[PDB]
Order: C-alpha cells, then structure tokens, then sequence
RNA sequence: GACUCUGGCAUGCUAUUCUUAGAGGGACAAGUGGCGUUCAG
C-alpha cells in the first residue's frame, strides 16, 4: 500500500462495507451505496445534505440488508427509537 | 423520522391504515420480518406494528428524495393490484413505472428496446416482483419493497411492511409514500391536507367500473 | 314477473303463470349455453326488454352498498333490480317499500359449519331421495309482478327492501335461509361461495356462517361457537424461494397473482359419457388416458383435483416414499 | 466509431470518468469493451492460453467449432481471461478476447519484506479454486521471478506481477479450471482486507450521481 | 433541401394527440410547453418538434381518452373516510400502546 | 450525401462595450404569396 519512502503505492482504496467492515470488491455488482436525506428538523423539507450507507452483496444475499440499514439509521438518529 | 414533532404519526392516517386493513398481516410469517410484527391473533393474522410501518415508510421516502433525477427511481409492479397506483406514483413524482409483465433482461441486456438505468427501484410484491430483484443483484440497484408478514427479504434494502394483498391498502400505501416524497421535496405543505384523495390510488376492477358507469 | 338469467338457465317456461314478462337484453346475451339459446328462439315471444330510469339504479346502489351485498351483486343484476323496483313503482303505490333496512342480530351455535345439514340425500337418525322427489327439490319452497332470482343476494337484498321475491315454484318465497362467508380480520361478508381471499384485505381468511332472510325485512346471522374453526395449525410453514419461468408453481398467496399457463391436454380433460346413444359402439368401455402429449410428462393436474391432500397441514408427516408434486 | 449504449459508456466517451479506478470504486458493471479500449488502449496485450478444436453434436452428424482461451492484461496493472467456442478460429480469437476484456479487473501488488520502491509481489498468499483445482500465490523475494506452471505463468506476469511462488492442486490438466484458478486468486488480491486498509472509507459521490446533470442531456 | 424525419413526426403525433388542448399557434409558446412535458434531449431537435406541431395544428384546425377518463376516476367520497370501522381487541391493544387510545370511530369486535 | 458536429449576431452571466474562454441565447422552413393528389413537396 504505502512504501517506506511515504508515497501511496496502490491503485485505490476499496470501499467497506457499512454492515460487516468487509471489502467490496470490484466484481461485486449486488453491493450497494445508499443515500438517505437528512431534513430540516423545524420544517421536515431536504436539506440537500444526506448520508450514505454501502451494503455488500453477500449480506444484500443473505436477507440482512433490511436490519443493517434500519440499524444504522438508529444509529445515526434517522429512525427514531422504537 | 428523527423523533422529530412535524414527521411523527397523525390520528387521520391512522384511521386510513385501519380502514384500508394494511395492520392485517398475513397467516405465515418469514422469520426475517418477525421484528415489524406486534403480535399474533388466535385466529392466526398477525397484526403489523403501524409505527414500524411509519419510519420504514419515511425511510423510504428519504432515500426517494435523494435522487436528482426523479426519473432515476423506478417503480414496479406485476399484478393488477397495484398497477394502477404505480402509474399514479409516477404521475405524482416522476419515477419511472412498469406496470405488467417485467420483461427479463430490462437492467442486464444491454441491446434491447425496453433497457434503463436505474438508480433506486420500487417493489410492490418481492414474491411477485422477483425478477426486477434478481436483476437488481445483478446491476448494483439498492431496492424498497412493500413487504407483507411471508416475504422474502433478499435484496431487499429497505422493507416497509404493510398487508400488499388488498386492493386499498396497496393503493393507500402508494398514495402515502408519494404523499411524504412529495412533502419532504416540499410542493406540498405539511400542514394542508393533500388535494389527491387516496381513492384514486386504487383498482379499477372491469366489474366495478361498469357498476360505477351503471350509477353516474 | 322479472325474470333473472337464472330462470333461462334452469328453462322455467314460467311465461303461462305472469303476463308482466319482462327482462334485461344484457342478461340474456350473456348466456354462454347452447340449449338454453335454442330454447329462446322456439319460446313464444311476449317477453319486452326495456331499461330503466338510472335515477332508481343509483337508490338501489346506496342501498346496495348499506345493505352488505353491493360487492356481491353484477352490473346486470342492478339492472334487474331496478327493473322490478321500478315495475313496482309504475304499477303498485311506492309507499310499501321501505328503505334504511333493518340491523343484523347475532346468535351464535355449537355446530360445525361443516355439518351437512340441509342436504337433500343425508339424514342423521324418513329422508329418502324418491322418484317423485326430484322435480320437487330445487330450494326452500313455500301478486301481479315477481321476480325469478336465484342467486342469494338478489334474493336477500329483495327481501330486505321488501319485495315479493318468487321463484320457479310459482307461489311465492317467504323464508330463505343460505350460507355466506365472513372474513375474520377485516368481517366484511361476501356472498358469493366460491371466492377464498376477502376483497377488502386480500387474505386467505374467509369462513362459512349462515344467514337467513325473512319476507318481513329481518336478516339473522348464525356463527358457529367451535374452536377447531379459528385454529392456526399449519398456518405458519416456510415457503420455497419465488421461482419464474414456465413450469413455475408458486404457493397461490394472493388472489390477482399470475400463474404460467400449464393446462391439460383436451384428450385428457375428457370424461366418459355412458348416456350418449353412441357409447355400446365404441370399442372400450372408458376413454383412453393421455400419455403421450407433453402434459402427461410434467404431471399436469386438474385445477380441482387434489383438494383433501392441500387441506392437511403442511408441517406434518406424509408416507416416506410419496412426493408431494 | 463507438456509440455508448451503458450510462457508465456515455460517461467515459466523454471526459467525465478519468480512470479505470472509479469505476473499480462503485463495483459497476463494465457492458461495453470500447471502456477499456478507451482507458488502457495500448497497453493491452492479449496472449492466446489455447485453441482446442471440439466436435459439435448436430442433427446433421458431428460439426467442428474452435475454442479459444484467450488472457489478456496490461502490465503493472490489470488482466482478464476469456473463453470463447465459435465456428472459425479467427472469430473465436476475437470474440475471447472481446469477453476477457469484459472481466479486466486490478491486482494489488505488495512488497516481501521492506517497502523499498515499486510493488513487485502479491501482498499475502492468497488462493483460487475451480473445479478441484486449486491454485495458491506466495508472496516472493525481489528478482526470484515468477516460479509456476507456464498457463499461471503468462497470466500473472501480465498481472504486472514480477514474482511469486506458487502451488497447484488437482486436475490441472484441464486447462480452463487452472486459468480460472489463478485468476480468482489475483481477484481475491484486493478481496483481501490487511491492517493497511483499516481507515474508515468516506463516501465518494459515484458517477451516476455525480453526474446526472450530463444525462438528462442524453 | 429539407424534409422532416421520422422521430420528429413519431413525438409530434404523440404530444399532439396526447395535449392538443394546451397548444397554441404561436411558435415560442407551443416551443416552451413542449419542453415542459415532453423529455427532449436536444435543443435543435425540440425546435423542429415545435415547428412540425405548428404546422400540424395549423393544418388541422383548416380541417380534420375512454381509458383515460375511466383511469382518472376518482368518487366524491372516500370508502377509507367511513364512520366506523371494526376492529379486534387486539389491534385496539397495539393503538393503546402507539398512544392512539383516544379514537373515536372504533368499533371493538369480540371474537365469538 | 435526407450521416454526425458546427459558424455569422450578442454592448446578456462568468475572471468583460475594443482582445480573451466556459456557459446561456438565437434558426425552427418560422412567416407571406403562388404551384401542388390540397398532403408530401
Ligand atoms: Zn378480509
């Protein structure tokens, strides 16, 4: 990746996965890059700004997709608890 | 909803979720939706959680929000029972609708007269609507479905459960998720109720019609 | 004397009895049998088709739709009835009938719904079916305009408002006593016994409950008090992943769900018929099976066929060496 | 001329898409060839695995068609592998290689022991198997070279891979199962998560969304 | 010289049976709509579409919907906005839950 | 050459009437009169 001179010797970084913390892979064509809008919280209406979520296809395959997803927007306070 | 006071669930929604039926689940259930499900009857239906059903379906309208080109999100079904509401999403919003049969190879076979690009699809049934999920897998689309009790969550991103087998409470369904993408844009204020009445939404029924043409 | 399609198909020449003969043309195009469409041009002609005025056809809706039959009921059927309720109107005053019909009242029982009572040939402890009983069972048996509907709706929604109601017996009906399906998560009733999903909800959940109308205007509704009937046993099994393609046979969930055509043969659709007076020269006594076309090879069933084996619940055991197609 | 028919076509036709890499980034679907025609031009060579004559089955008797198994790859970077059966050999070699640059994908290339200069070698062992066979890349000291079987030999010198050890298992006679090997061996190459690659990813906007204001025009 | 093509004439037969009704006669007005419903991509392309839908309309107003108006359908009253609704005593268990006690139109059903 | 792209004029936007170089306009047979199967031309 990185040499001892300093340079960054790599094609690129791949992208991992927001569920599983594993590679997407560049032959992986059931991933995902989702894009949920944030909201004004005085008025409801798009911000404009919104926030992304990557999901690979074997957790997409493996029906967990769904709870990953409603899991992360709990997270970051885009579903509201319970 | 962010817990948020202007996005939580109002009384009149209510009553049209319990009229229209979409709190009544089917008799099966798939064991990945058992988190959307409040609890089992000793008839044997089980009742859907409707705050569940709220944020899914906010969330839906979050990710249907965030795409520039409304065009970009696609919206499917197969049977009659929500072909008619589909078309109407399109009308209210601009998605891109295919209402019939979903010809195979529309997002894999690139030399054909019916190919597209998506970037977000729309499901009304992933046990009828399969096929635009097999092809979703196949050309990196990210997919909302309306998903009952017994549904399959395979490439389904994100799964509002609601009953999809009646005729109102498919339409009801469409018609609210058009109504919150189309507020959350911001054409329409939350505080007036919409001019587009949900009975728009729903089935023609052949048989019905000629009893309404009948009666005018 | 309004008469229903129902009349034509059961060849009533009931023409001798009323002079007030008279009927839809929409009803009577629609017929699909042959000996039925002979049978209307050998028919002396003094039936006079006519339609009536919509502003009747609209009050017969609204109280179509408070009365628990307008899902039940056709176009046509409409029709008729506000062809005889504006018969009525033209020839008899129109304060006898009455509108905003009457509440349902509940009483419920300990039998099965299953129970074959009032089936003709069975008999729990005489009930003989004889030769001089077989013009005679047609339904429950009991001035110058009637009706000649035998669909129960009709017949329900006439006794509810009021009418005479007749039938191919020429005295007319007082009591009518049927079956109808409610659903018990939405308990919208229907009236017609062949549908299996509910039209509101779209489930699997409609139950027989029986239903008997009065010549008064009185409609009471009998439930059955048994638990093996709202029992969910093999209501829960998992299901195969959604199969496509043409040999696709997917669980039948929904009702508006679409299926690949996969239909039998017509050599092996047909049944024997021993009656023809061309039988004795055939050469077997049966018709030949299919076992040569295509459909004999994917094992291609009647739609009927198999009925007791999808009634047992699913997470059971079955014989070790049987496969389920 | 090339007239896109993809989205991601129309994007790379113009100067809107710069490397192969970002569409390496999004996992997109490559559907059109003229894609890598147009990013690595040149610097492709194709090298033919084999051409092995097969007898098709006809109604009419027996008919001959050719198959070939074609590798392709730019050096220091990329590689892909295609199979093709057609009726003569020419078309067969063309319609190979057609289909191994629709699967060009990138190698990650390490360092044996101190990261002094370029990437020489496959960053861990990684592993590739068909059809019982099973192929395995160690990683090598500089200048060792490429020790393997000619077939993975070819495919990973034009991997731009300069040296490897390797190990093979079963069947490698079968000449399609041991180049698919190997070239599942190389895909898993960046499949492979090291402590290099622990930085949490920030989000990028891909080009569909990126650029959707250039599609509305087509 | 000059003569039209065949998707020029496909779109505007299209957009004319489609929306006769907004068009006019004049050139920039007819441009304009036609760039408001119709997804056009090019600007020279658009401009000969409105220009052969000027002529078209001039052409037929010298001289010479069912589904639709079925499709667009829609009743004076509701069958959701209905003055009561039945519900089981448990749906009214999970409102009791989701702070929505206080309904008015419900109708609890004993399971007999 | 009924293929693809594209110029003339901007006192308009962009660091800007005289030089620039990106974007947005403007032209589409559009209008008129004759010949025309009264529509294609
Ligand atoms: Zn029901």
């Amino acid at each position: 990746m990185q040499n001892d001179a300093g340079e960054f010797v790599d094609l690129y970084v791949p992208r991992k996965c927001s569920a599983s913390n594993r590679i997407i892979g560049a032959k992986d064509h059931a991933s995902i890059q989702m894009n949920v809008a944030e909201v004004d919280k005085v008025t409801g209406r798009f911000n404009g700004q919104f926030k992304t979520y990557a999901i690979c296809g074997a957790i997409r395959r493996m029906g967990e997709s769904d709870d990953s997803i409603l899991r992360l927007a709990k997270a970051d306070g885009i579903v509201s608890k319970n | 909803s962010g817990a948020l006071d202007v996005l939580q669930m109002k009384e009149e929604d209510v009553l049209k979720f319990l009229a229209a039926g979409t709190h009544l689940g089917g008799t099966n259930l798939d064991f990945q939706m058992e988190q959307y499900i409040y609890k089992r009857k000793s008839d044997g239906i089980y009742i859907i959680n409707l705050k569940r059903t709220w944020e899914k379906l906010l969330l839906a309208a979050r990710a249907i929000v965030a795409i520039e080109n409304p065009a970009d999100v696609s919206v499917i079904s197969s049977r009659n029972t929500g072909q008619r509401a589909v078309l109407k999403f399109a009308a209210a919003t601009g998605a891109t609708p295919i209402a019939g049969r979903f010809t195979p190879g529309t997002f894999t076979n690139q030399i054909q007269a019916a190919f597209r690009e998506p970037r977000l699809l729309v499901v009304t049934d992933p046990r009828a609507d399969h096929q635009p999920l097999t092809e979703a897998s196949y050309v990196n689309l990210p997919t909302i479905a309306l998903c009952n009790t017994d549904s399959p969550l395979r490439y389904v991103d994100i799964a509002i459960p609601c009953n999809n087998k009646g005729a109102h409470s498919v339409g009801l369904m469409w018609w609210m998720l058009a109504r919150e993408v189309l507020r959350m844009r911001g054409t329409i204020s939350r505080e007036h109720p919409w001019e587009v009445m949900p009975d728009l939404y729903f089935y023609r029924d052949p048989e019905e019609i000629e009893k309404e043409e009948q009666a005018a | 004397v309004v008469a229903d399609a129902g009349a034509f198909l059961r060849h009533a020449a009931l023409q001798d009895i009323g002079k007030n003969i008279y009927t839809i043309r929409e009803v009577v195009t629609e017929i699909r049998d042959k000996a039925t469409r002979r049978r209307l041009a050998v028919l002396p002609y003094e039936l006079r088709f006519k339609e009536p005025l919509p502003e009747y056809v609209r009050l017969v809706t609204e109280f179509s739709k408070k009365t628990g039959d307008y899902p039940s009921l056709s176009a046509t059927d409409i029709q008729v009835l506000a062809l005889t309720y504006q018969l009525e109107a033209e020839f008899v005053g129109v304060s006898h009938l009455k509108q905003e019909p009457q509440k349902v009242k509940v009483s419920s029982s300990i039998q099965h719904p299953e129970t074959p009572l009032h089936i003709s040939g069975f008999h729990l402890p005489g009930g003989w079916i004889t030769p001089s009983n077989i013009k005679q069972i047609q339904q429950e048996l009991e001035v110058r305009v009637g009706c000649l509907t035998t669909d129960f709706a009709m017949q329900n929604v006439l006794l509810q408002m009021g009418l005479h109601v007749l039938a191919v017996n020429g005295m007319l009906i007082r009591e009518a006593r049927s079956y109808i399906l409610r659903c018990h998560g939405c308990f919208k009733t229907t009236s017609d016994m062949s549908r299996v999903f509910c039209s509101h909800c779209g489930n699997k959940t409609l139950k027989k409950v029986s239903v008997t109308v009065s010549d008064d205007g009185t409609l009471h509704m009998h439930f059955s008090r048994n638990p093996k009937v709202l029992n969910p046993r093999g209501l829960r099994y998992s299901l195969p992943t959604p199969k496509g393609g043409k040999y696709a046979i997917n669980p039948h969930l929904t009702e508006d769900q679409r299926f690949p055509q996969l239909r039998l043969s017509q050599k092996a659709r047909q049944k024997t018929n021993v009656f023809a007076p061309d039988y004795i020269a055939g050469v077997s006594p049966f018709v030949e099976n299919d076992i040569s076309s295509r459909s004999a090879t994917l094992q291609v069933r009647d739609s009927t066929l198999g009925a007791g084996r999808r009634r047992l619940n699913p997470n059971a055991s079955r014989k070790k060496f049987v496969k389920k197609r | 001329e090339w007239m896109p028919v993809t989205k991601l076509g129309r994007l790379v036709k113009d100067m809107k898409i710069k490397s192969l890499e970002e569409i390496y980034l999004f996992s997109l679907p490559i559907k059109e060839s003229e894609i890598i025609d147009f990013f690595l031009g040149a610097s492709l060579k194709d090298e033919v695995l084999k051409i092995m004559p097969v007898q098709k089955q006809t109604r009419a008797g027996q008919r001959t068609r050719f198959k070939a198994f074609v590798a392709i790859g730019d050096y220091n970077g990329h590689v892909g592998l295609g199979v093709k059966c057609s009726k003569e050999v020419a078309t067969a070699i063309r319609g190979a290689i057609i289909l191994a640059k629709l699967s060009i994908v990138p190698v990650r290339r390490g360092y044996w022991g101190n990261k002094i200069g370029k990437p020489h070698t496959v960053p861990c062992k990684v592993t590739g198997r068909c059809g019982s066979v099973l192929v395995r890349l160690i990683p090598a000291p500089r200048g060792t070279g490429i020790v393997s079987a000619p077939v993975p030999k070819k495919l990973l010198m034009m991997a731009g891979i300069d040296d490897c050890y390797t190990s093979a298992r079963g069947c490698t006679a079968t000449l399609g199962n041991f180049a698919k090997a190997t070239f599942d061996a190389i895909s898993k190459t960046y499949s492979y998560l090291t402590p290099d690659l622990w930085k949490e990813t920030v989000f990028t906007k891909s080009p569909y969304q990126e650029f959707t204001d250039h599609l509305v025009k087509t | 010289g000059r003569v039209r093509t065949k998707t020029v004439k496909k779109a505007a037969r299209v957009i004319i049976e489609k929306y006769y009704t907004r068009l006019g006669n004049d050139f920039h007005t007819n441009k304009r709509v036609c760039e408001e419903i119709a997804i056009i991509p090019s600007k020279k392309l658009r401009n000969k579409i409105a220009g052969y839908v000027t002529h078209l309309m001039k052409r037929i107003q010298r001289g010479p919907e069912e589904r639709e108006r079925r499709d667009n359908y829609v009743p004076e009253v509701s069958a959701l906005d209905q003055e009561i609704i039945e519900v089981d005593p448990d749906t009214k268990e999970m409102l009791k839950l989701l702070d929505f006690g206080s309904l008015s139109n419900l109708q609890v059903t004993q399971p007999t």
